[PDB]
């Protein structure tokens, strides 16, 4: 649920 | 005499501009480095496999957006659902080479409109191919691209969003600074300004049936990649 967008943008 | 870019635009114009470049795949080694595709379900692996990267692309672009930074991580996600197929469509039609009647993808693979549509994108394939033809006498720098996507990133219109006027107001810092670029850089072209602003809606349209599409395609969803399941 947008996990790896939520980790790509908290990068 | 119509208004050029004040300095604080050129500022802007700077970090747009630099983030589109270092963001944009082979930016100078694009022409060379690209090769051919060759010949349902097996073009649907060679456009899964490569859609991940050029996702991560967009991602990257607006990280380098200070304005983009200063918004809640929320709206970041909206925002980036909205307009990542808006950009990579933007980015492969300023790609079209009319002799070969190609579009570059991950400035490495070179399609055509046949390979593209059966490859899976339908209609929308023949609205981007459309898109390259009609922006070759357009004539877009880097500058007008970098632009262009700032503005489609910063849509206060996406469902759910929180800071719905804090983003109308940055959208209104890029479309301001983007016409004062384009009286400076005057076009041989009528009415660019006019026109431009017929593109942007061009693109939210690609926007929305890749959206549609992505409903109907749904084959199962382990097949499609991670990163694209999460901006349909
Ligand atoms: C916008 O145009 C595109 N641009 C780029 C790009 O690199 N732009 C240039 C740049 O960034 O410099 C791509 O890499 C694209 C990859 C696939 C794609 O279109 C699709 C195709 C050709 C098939 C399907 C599918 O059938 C499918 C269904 C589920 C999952 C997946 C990954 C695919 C979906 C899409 C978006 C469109 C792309």
């Amino acid at each position: 649920e947008n996990a790896l967008l939520r980790y790509l943008l908290d990068k | 005499h119509k208004p050029e870019p004040t300095d604080e635009e050129w500022e802007l114009i700077k970090t747009v501009t630099e983030a589109h470049v270092a963001t944009n795949a082979q930016g100078s080694h694009w022409k060379q480095k690209r090769k051919f595709l060759p010949e349902d379900l097996e073009a649907f692996s060679h456009f899964t496999k490569i859609i991940t990267p050029a996702i991560t692309r967009v991602v990257d672009f607006a990280k380098k957006l200070p304005m983009f930074c200063e918004l809640p991580c929320e709206d970041q996600i909206i925002l980036l659902k909205g307009c990542c197929m808006e950009i990579m469509s933007l980015r492969a039609a300023v790609r079209y080479d009319p002799e070969s009647e190609t579009l570059t993808l991950n400035g490495e693979m070179a399609v055509t409109r046949g390979q593209l549509k059966n490859g899976g994108l339908g209609v929308v394939s023949d609205a981007i191919f459309d898109l390259g033809m009609s922006l070759s006498s357009f004539n877009l720098d880097d500058t007008e691209v970098a632009l262009l996507q700032a503005v489609l990133l910063m849509s206060s219109d996406r469902p759910g969003l929180a800071c719905v006027e804090r983003i109308e107001k940055y959208q209104d810092s890029f479309l301001l600074a983007f016409e004062h670029y384009i009286n400076y850089r005057k076009h041989h072209v009528t009415h660019f300004w006019p026109k431009l602003l017929m593109k942007v809606t061009d693109l939210r349209m690609i926007g929305a049936c890749h959206a549609s599409r992505f409903l109907h395609m749904k084959c199962p969803t382990e097949l499609f990649p991670p990163l694209f399941l999460e901006v349909f």
